[PDB]
């Protein structure tokens, strides 16, 4: 024998005869080619070095040769036409392949053998118990046997190939042995547009029996059994299917599934499923949202992410601290200054802090953006990686944030030198979210609370190469789809920059972006559809068509995109741009002979979002939230459209712009325009007579509807004007519906008829009410006749069933202890204030006075309204009140109806049904007196603003016997709270969504189907307030302390004397159109909230342009300035 | 340089030759040699050992002989 110890040797030519030599290699040992051409035996022992390699079996080998193999080889060669035999008894080869020539070749391979790859050219027996990683059998190969079947076998012959014993490869395999245990394979999960969760698993050993629990994404627990839900379950053979509730939370759900069979407990396993919905809104750094006046509600979306995190030394930081924003050398020095004193922190604070208006919503760090540096380096290597992700996760934590975003724009080829890049960006990303995933992983471990990891990614072709989709995909939650900016000016030819369809072949949209990822594999369950709030412009456009598809010249001047807000308030249907639609990309575009504007509107948001469902794709993504309208229209278009109820399509809605017609005379009408916003639903950009109707308008009278110029989306009926066939001494209700076939949007039923106002010459009404516990004759300040329409009298009681004068309430007489008090009470001047009501009646002979019935703790009615007798006798005798001291209607004001002002005064669920009767009774007998007496009597009530209120009564049942309602839109908030707010708003806040409105509460009293003209606006002339009130904003929608030394209800004359100018400045909410006094030194800090001369102008205004009836105030006695109703009545005059 | 000795070959050093070499008898062990040039074994070495310790072949090794063991 041969030994090759430590040694070196090159090729080795072996053509020892008859016996074999054995040839060794030891340690360090280095051997070249061996060729075989005669018997011979390799070995590797105690082999440090790499020994042997090639070895090939050549022509030159005898018959009967012995060749045998022991070590590790490389490419291993038979090619021997002598029947060659290769005996391999260790190690391993890479590459054994049997040449054509090797007739009969026989290739023995010993068990603990692995041949990596066999490659057989002829018809080979391969024995021995031996491995084979991949045979390849190539033609030649045919009919090769092996006595233990190759791993993997391919080639063109792969099929022909025998195995195993004469059993067939494998064997008689059996058995065994003792099975018996519940094995739980899940197969996936789904969810659907009603936010169920869908679990498929195979259970082995069904008995009957398992147990899931999932947790939602805000960390509530929750557990379904066979036992107590087999109504949940659906089994099958193995298959299993659980299927929870509609409607569960959007976002990302953990779960656990096990069986049993008695005792015998499964193994539990676990995952992660998807439940549709989510909302993702982009909101920027960039804002400062502690100051931010337009407002954010959360209630309508899911997630909140802030834009942006930078990269600075391979770590993360606020936006404040990348100096290729910062020092922005396009912007003016003090557009830097603002840029490095970002408000990252506060902003951060101001946000998160939404959750106490959304519990659910998540707020996540959204790193990167457009032109943002650095992915590339952090991706770069493990280490550069670790930092960033470590500094990742501390951002997070810092701020209290439900996850990570990444938006690298863009891996490879950065967006074409924007930002570096370079190849392995590719694997780069891959890993980086591995990574990332990895340590939100081990993190939640620790804090049982599940972290959200995502990205942003391009819609282009470019960018789907340039990323691992099929790879990244299983670390993310989800993909946010930038579909938008798929056009735009650097196109020769203008399109739309982020359409649902594509209508022309060349046509980016969402729906293409969405058949490229899931073409790539991606799942719909995880991908995010994208829209934008802001649109793409083109300048210079030539002046064909509609724009749309038409070359465009040079962009030098163009501002590139105009964000929503500015083409709401300039541009959409105004100043020459026309708004078209374009029905196949389900996209709407403005143009004016030169300008083209591409953009995304209530509409294209609902063709969106009902992509999304059909779909079923994970949500819709927007950039970004401060570019929406004032009533956030689009992100609340979003919201309803994804969170619609399944079976009940929604209807147009409208609200009122110019809502008041004013007759001429008695009979010339003039002509007028009615105008009325769509609140759900877009109009197409030009109507038909069929899609809008309109009743009311006189006999003789013709009138036209269309699209209202200078809105939106606005539905115009222009009243033509001409003579009324009788006097018109009331109003007219005009009820407009808009049709089903008016909008857009595809399945939408009509609206409800929206009320407008005929108003007859005399205009609006103006009414005071004046209080009966002054002594007018002899108070210095007295009413001024010409400037109300109307006054109410408070108050007339009930004693017995029986109207009676305030003085014989001793509930009243008694409130108070003072016995002062009791005796001016006892005393009431009401004999003197009727026969001073009666003089106002002289210098103005049109004034009416009414008695109001009732008012705060004022007893009787419930009992009153109970029965036909019972108001039978209450009304005989109210009139009897009212023709006794010369009133001219009666208004009655039952605080209130059902609650009783919660247990202030008596009340029965019957009052709601019994106070209609209440009305209807009382209406006819006023009928009854005004036949008798030559004149018309009114009937009105107060009415008040709260749900509970509107729930109580029968709005659109009592109407019809009333001349209006006095509605209290005052008292909205004050002491009983703690927090601070607007009591007498005529608007709601953008600070305070969903809050208390004259604007909301009359919406409402007409949702209930009241006409617009049997309803007055209320003002009042008192305050209401808290103190230790924190002075940030001035005290407005502030937590407030201990409210022991609170103001309570200080008159505008206290105002006047103790107010304004002592310490309290005036500070004007301008959404809310209100007025609100702040003093940090007075009792903590003192916020009072009040109506004004300003904010009773804006009241007035919307009298005025809704079609009210008029306008109301409590009380007469609480200005003696005359300035409060001056304001009204000069505006109702203008 | 045609061997048919014992153990021939340097020390703790290593020795540089060149040419046609010829081992061609049993047992012969070659030692810290480096031989540019062929190395031959022929039938002469029969059913016989042969140690090569820290040995190099520029040229080519041609094994005609030797048995198993
Ligand atoms: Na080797």
């Amino acid at each position: 024998s041969v030994h090759m110890n430590d040694s070196v040797i090159g090729v080795v030519y072996v053509d020892k005869k008859d016996t074999p030599v054995r040839i060794v290699a030891k340690g360090s040992a280095k051997v070249g080619e061996v060729i075989i051409a005669g018997s011979v035996k390799l070995e590797e022992t105690d082999l440090t070095g790499t020994g042997f390699e090639k070895v090939v079996l050549k022509d030159l080998l005898p018959a009967n040769a012995k060749v045998t193999l022991s070590g590790s080889f490389t490419d291993v060669d038979v090619a021997a036409s002598a029947n060659p035999q290769l005996n391999v008894n260790s190690g391993t080869i890479e590459r054994l392949t049997v040449a054509a020539s090797s007739k009969d070749a026989v290739i023995v391979l010993a068990s603990g053998v692995k041949v990596t790859t066999l490659t057989l050219n002829i018809k080979t027996q391969i024995k021995g118990q031996g491995s084979v990683g991949t045979a390849v059998v190539n033609l030649g190969g045919k009919g090769s046997s092996f006595e233990s079947a190759p791993g993997k076998t391919e080639g063109i012959a792969k099929d022909s190939v025998t195995t195993g014993g004469s059993f067939g490869g494998g064997g008689y395999g059996g058995g065994s042995g003792s099975s018996s245990n519940p094995v739980v394979k899940l197969i996936s999960t789904a969810s659907n547009n009603d936010r169920q969760l869908v679990l498929k698993f195979n259970a082995y050993g069904w008995d009957n029996n398992a147990t899931i629990v999932l947790t939602s994404p805000a960390g509530k627990q929750t557990t379904y059994t066979y036992e107590k839900n087999s109504a949940q379950f659906a089994v099958s053979a193995p298959e299993v299917t659980f299927t929870s509730d509609k409607g569960l939370a959007a976002g990302t759900w953990l779960y656990s599934v096990k069986t049993a069979k008695g005792s015998v407990t499964s193994d539990t396993v676990t995952g992660k499923a998807f439940v549709q919905g989510k909302i993702v809104s982009y909101i920027p750094a960039w804002v400062d949202w502690a100051k931010d006046e337009r407002g954010v509600d959360a209630t309508k979306f899911t997630h909140l992410y802030y834009a942006f995190g930078r990269i600075n030394n391979g770590k993360v930081v606020t936006i404040k601290e990348d100096a290729k924003w910062t020092e922005d050398p396009t912007i003016t020095e003090a557009d830097r200054i603002k840029r490095r004193n970002n408000p990252d922190e506060s902003n951060l604070a101001y946000l998160t802090g939404l959750k106490a208006k959304n519990p659910n919503l998540k707020v996540l760090v959204s790193i990167g953006g457009w032109e943002a540096e650095g992915f590339s380096d952090a991706a770069l290597t493990p280490e550069s990686r670790e930092v960033f992700a470590n500094s990742a996760l501390d951002f997070m934590n810092k701020y209290n944030l439900d996850g990570i975003d990444l938006d690298w724009e863009y891996p490879v080829y950065g967006a074409w030198g924007v930002i570096k890049s370079r190849p392995e960006d590719k694997a780069n990303f891959t890993a980086l979210l591995k990574l990332l995933r990895e340590k939100l992983d081990a993190q939640s471990t620790t804090t049982n609370k599940y972290y959200e990891l995502a990205i942003a990614a391009g819609a282009s072709k470019t960018y789907t190469d340039s990323v691992e989709l099929t790879k990244i995909t299983p670390y993310l939650d989800y993909i946010n789809l930038m579909t938008y900016d798929l056009h735009g000016g650097w196109d020769p030819a203008t399109s739309h920059h982020t359409a649902v369809y594509s209508a022309t072949n060349n046509q980016l949209s969402v729906d293409s972006t969405v058949k490229l990822y899931l073409n790539n594999g991606v799942p719909a369950e995880k991908l995010m559809v994208g829209g934008a709030f802001y649109s793409r412009v083109w300048q210079n456009v030539e002046n064909k068509g509609t724009g749309l598809s038409e070359k465009a010249g040079s962009q030098a001047g163009s501002p590139g995109t105009i964000v929503y807000s500015e083409l709401v308030n300039n541009y959409i249907n105004k100043n020459g741009y026309t708004r078209y639609w374009d029905d196949t990309a389900k996209a709407p575009y403005l143009f004016n002979g030169s300008t083209f504007i591409s953009y995304e509107d209530t509409a294209s948001a609902a063709y969106k979002a009902e992509y999304i469902k059909q779909n079923n794709l994970a949500g819709f993504m927007y950039w970004e939230y401060s570019q929406d309208s004032d009533s956030h229209e689009l992100a609340n278009t979003i919201y309803s459209r994804l969170y619609a109820k399944s079976g009940t399509p929604l209807s147009v809605g409208t609200s009122v712009y110019a809502g008041t017609v004013t007759m001429a005379t008695y009979t010339q009408l003039p002509a007028g325009t009615f105008i009325l916003p769509l609140t759900q639903g877009t109009l197409k950009p030009v109507i038909s007579a069929s899609d809008v109707t309109v009743s009311g308008i006189p006999a003789g009278i013709t009138y036209t509807v269309a699209n209202a110029a200078d809105h939106r989306n606005a539905v115009a009926v222009y009243v033509n004007g001409g003579t009324v066939a009788s006097n018109v001494y009331d109003p007219i209700d005009v009820r407009v519906v808009v049709k089903a076939s008016a909008v857009l949007e595809a399945n939408m039923t009509d609206s409800a008829p929206a009320s407008v106002t005929i108003m007859p010459k005399f205009g609006p009404i103006l009414l005071g009410y004046v209080p009966g516990w002054v002594d007018w004759t002899n108070s210095a300040y007295k009413v001024d006749a010409t400037k109300l329409t109307h006054i109410n009298y408070a108050f007339a009681r009930i004693k017995d069933n029986k109207v009676v004068k305030i003085s014989e309430d001793i509930n009243w007489v008694n409130e108070f202890p003072s016995e002062e008090i009791r005796e001016q009470r006892r005393n009431n001047p009401d004999d003197a204030n009727f026969a001073y009501l009666k003089t106002l009646k002289q210098q103005n002979p049109s004034l009416k006075v009414l008695v109001s019935i009732g008012g705060w703790a004022a007893e009787g009615f419930s009992d009153a309204a109970l029965t036909p007798e019972t108001r039978e006798e209450l009304a005989n005798s109210a009139i009897a009140f009212m023709h006794q001291y010369g009133f001219d209607g009666i208004d009655l004001d039952w605080e209130y109806p059902v609650y009783g002002a919660f247990g202030v005064i008596k009340s029965r669920p019957e009052d709601k049904q019994n106070f209609t009767a209440l009305l209807k009774l009382f209406r006819e007998k006023l009928d009854v007196e005004g036949a008798l007496h030559g004149k018309y009597y009114e009937l009105a009530i107060a009415s008040a603003a709260a749900p509970i209120y509107i729930n109580s009564v029968e709005l659109d049942k009592i109407h019809q016997y009333l001349d209006y309602m006095s509605v209290m839109t005052y008292d909205y908030h004050g002491s009983w709270e703690s927090k601070t707010a607007h009591q007498a708003s005529v608007y709601t806040s953008a600070l305070s969504p969903g809050d208390f409105s004259a604007d909301s509460v009359l919406t409402a009293y007409r949702k209930q189907g009241v006409p617009a003209s049997k309803l007055v606006i209320g003002g009042a002339f008192y305050a209401r307030g808290w103190v230790n009130v924190p002075n940030i904003n001035h005290g407005l929608f502030q937590q407030a302390g201990d409210q022991a030394k609170n103001p309570g209800t200080p008159t505008y004359n206290d105002l006047v004397k103790d107010y304004f100018d002592k310490g309290y400045t005036r500070y004007w909410d301008n959404s809310a159109k209100a007025p609100y006094l702040y003093n940090p030194d007075a009792n903590g800090g003192t916020f009072i909230t009040y109506d004004d001369e300003e904010s009773l102008k804006y009241k007035a205004e919307y009298a005025k342009n809704q079609g009210l009836r008029g306008v109301m105030f409590w009380d007469y006695s609480q200005d003696i300035s005359g300035k409060l109703l001056g304001a009204i009545f000069n505006e109702l005059k203008a | 340089a045609y061997d048919k000795a014992g153990t021939y070959g340097p020390a703790s050093g290593t020795e540089t030759i060149d040419g046609n070499v010829k081992v061609t008898v049993p047992g012969v062990t070659l030692r810290n040699l480096v031989i540019k040039g062929d190395l031959l074994l022929s039938e002469g070495v029969g059913s016989g050992d042969v140690t090569l310790d820290k040995v190099s072949v520029h040229g080519l090794t041609t094994v005609s002989g030797g048995g198993e063991n």
